């Protein structure tokens, strides 16, 4: 169908732009490279890994 | 006493602060100190009297890895993070290309643009690119730009229109600038069916 | 018996460090002022003995711990500590008169006889020098250290090189404890003198010589409040030279690393004034107004002890919300945003007059213009806005409360 594929695309692009802003803040030494960065990315990792690659 | 009653003000007394508002303040302050920063000026300060030409040293080669190490050398001297140098230089070269002569630009402009964007992608891969600095440095231009250029940025995946249009100070200025550009466009896409393809693509986008 | 006194020292130093690490605001000071009196009593017991060569390396240890802990808790020094040091040195001599300078001359020749307590003596020198460097006696300080090292070092009248030439004579080998040692205080000396030299040269109009010593500040201990202030200082150097884009570097670093980002936003206001970026200036100060709303000690000589409280002439001077809100409204009014300026003036004036119940806002120094001047500036703002009935209320109020300002009162009342 279409609804489900667009659900997935939008769910991904929100994360992607969020990650991208996060990458630039790491370029400008804005935020930190202590941590909570690391702990943020290990939250994105877990979000995605639950239904990784439904194969049809 | 009516005098007094008319003076007696209200939002005058203020107290406690949220430590999130502290970072918000510091963030809007840092944002301000960089917005009224310019990099051209910085280069003219430390080094006495910027282009790919400047960094690469009078058309040495056009190799991506070469030019990367040049930006490392530059940033090492200036003590600025390599991202913003790269952003400013690329935006200066965008201004150059877009100025040398209405909406579209589809000969040789496209070719220069694509070779420059080919290097933007290398820069992003190696983490030598601030998107946000770049968006700021484009809104500093804001007139030279063509909607074709911005659509190439969008589709090549260097900015998203959402990240650009939400990083301009005056939202009304963006609105009016687009309004005029889109009016000129929908007047165009009648000049030829070839240019109409690209115009219709970016319009639908 | 040396062992007992030694034991006591050990015990109480450890007790003090325990208070330093652990503890609440009250319990900290309780155990600290306990250890303090322990060390007092010990001092008095040892001050009850004649001389004792083997005791001195302990007594001096003890006096040093005493002074440190004394000064650390006071968050400031006194002259009793000079007399403490006076007593210690006089005792040193009375083993083997005039004042501290000739005492130290005779003392340091008495140390070139080679009694192994130099670890302590050099610590005393550190502490003495901290009093003289809190009290602006830099000529005597350099003299003391010239005496300490070879007097061949007679022409090095710069401190910042003598302080580095000065070499602690041990790694402080297995002797009694201390709260702090020679190197650990040398490291505070160099940073404190560098900071002080820098601020004097800056205000005195050498934003050229500053840069040297303000780099020597960050290169050696800089507790992060010392870095924040070194960076505002370098922003000021470059702004005065006409190098705004370099100044912006150091000021963004100070924003990031600091918990008090008033003095940098002030420096930014002055930068945009110098240029003419009046919108940027006004927005920087708006943020500073918001920023001055929002807001720890060690039983050890830190550096923030050996720094002065800033002059009005310093780049580090920051007033109160009221002092700054007036600067914003003044700087808004002169630019011609009279409506915003008038609103700001009204919300300034209410903050001073309606304030009986809340915390009373402090006056913005003796140099700042008198109360009536401020009512007049407010009325001008009100006029510029076109808020004439409000200006009439202002003027009525002033004359009800109470020369040039009276005549002027009537004038602005008329313009209303």
């Amino acid at each position: 169908r279409v609804q489900y594929l667009r659900q997935i695309h939008a769910n991904h692009e929100t994360l992607l732009r969020e990650v991208q802003t996060l990458r630039d803040r790491l370029c400008t030494e804005d935020e930190a490279s202590s941590c909570a960065t690391a702990q943020r990315l290990l939250q994105v990792y877990r979000q995605l890994r639950h239904p990784s690659l439904i194969l049809l | 006493r009516r005098a007094w009653a008319e003076l007696l003000a209200g939002r005058v007394k203020r107290e406690k602060y949220n430590p999130e508002r502290a970072q918000k303040l510091k963030e809007s302050a840092v944002r301000l100190l960089r917005s009224h920063q310019d990099l051209n000026a910085l280069l003219l300060e430390v080094e006495g009297p910027v282009i790919d030409c400047d960094s690469s040293e009078a058309y040495a080669n056009h190799s991506s890895s070469f030019i990367g190490s040049a930006l490392q050398d530059q940033a090492s001297r200036l003590g600025v993070p390599v991202g913003i140098l790269s952003a400013g230089m690329v935006a200066s070269s965008v201004g150059q290309i877009c100025t040398a002569p209405p909406v579209l630009l589809t000969v040789e402009q496209r070719k220069k643009l694509s070779s420059l964007l080919e290097f933007a992608q290398y820069l992003l891969a190696h983490s030598m690119f601030s998107r946000l600095s770049f968006c700021q440095e484009l809104w500093k231009i804001q007139s030279s730009l063509l909607l074709e250029a911005v659509w190439h940025l969008h589709v090549q995946g260097i900015v998203s229109l959402q990240e650009l249009l939400e990083s301009h100070p005056d939202m009304h200025a963006v609105g009016s600038w687009l309004f005029r550009n889109l009016c000129c466009l929908c007047e165009q896409m009648e000049a030829s069916c070839q240019h109409a393809d690209v115009a219709r693509a970016m319009l639908s986008d | 018996c040396l062992d007992l006194w030694r034991e006591k020292n050990d015990r109480l130093v450890r007790q003090a460090k325990v208070a330093q690490n652990s503890g609440l605001t009250l319990r900290r000071q309780q155990l600290a002022q306990d250890a303090l009196e322990g060390l007092r009593g010990l001092l008095h017991s040892l001050q009850g003995l004649p001389a004792a060569v083997p005791v001195l390396p302990l007594e001096l240890t003890v006096t040093c711990n005493f002074i440190i802990l004394r000064a650390s808790l006071a968050q400031g020094f006194t002259e009793d500590q000079a007399q403490d040091i006076q007593r210690s040195l006089e005792r040193v001599l009375e083993t083997q008169e005039q004042g501290l300078r000739e005492l130290w001359d005779s003392v340091l020749r008495a140390s070139c006889l080679l009694p192994e307590l130099l670890s302590a003596l050099h610590r005393l020198v550190g502490l003495q020098a901290a009093l003289w460097l809190s009290a602006d006696r830099l000529g005597d300080l350099a003299l003391l250290l010239e005496t300490l090292n070879g007097s061949q070092s007679g022409a090095s009248k710069d401190l910042l090189l003598l302080l580095k030439t000065w070499s602690p004579p041990a790694e402080e080998l297995d002797a009694p404890l201390t709260l702090q040692d020679a190197q650990g205080l040398k490291d505070v000396l160099l940073t404190a003198f560098a900071y002080r030299q820098g601020l004097q040269e800056l205000i005195t109009g050498n934003p050229d010589k500053a840069l040297s010593s303000l780099h020597e500040a960050a290169s050696g201990l800089c507790p992060r409040p010392v870095l924040v202030q070194v960076y505002t200082a370098l922003g000021s150097c470059h702004r005065k030279m006409g190098n705004p884009q370099r100044a912006l570097l150091y000021l963004v670093a100070a924003l990031k690393e600091g918990s008090a980002w008033g003095p940098p936003l002030l420096e930014a206001s002055r930068l945009y004034q110098q240029l003419g970026d009046t919108t940027a200036e006004l927005e920087s100060l708006e943020l500073l107004v918001e920023a001055l709303n929002v807001p720890a000690p060690q039983f050890l000589i830190e550096v923030e002890l050996l720094l002065p409280p800033p002059d009005l002439a310093s780049p580090l001077h920051c007033g109160t919300q009221s002092q700054t809100k007036h600067i914003l409204a003044s700087r808004c009014l002169q630019t011609g945003r009279a409506g915003d300026a008038a609103e700001h003036y009204l919300d300034l004036l209410a903050l001073l007059l309606d304030s009986s119940e809340p915390r009373f806002s402090p006056p913005p120094s003796p140099p700042g213009p008198c109360m009536p001047e401020v009512f007049l500036e407010a009325a001008v703002a009100l006029i510029q806005a076109g808020r004439a009935q409000d200006a009439l209320t202002l003027c009525e109020e002033l004359l009800s409360r109470t020369p040039l300002w009276v005549s002027a009162t009537h004038l602005l009342q008329g313009q209303a």
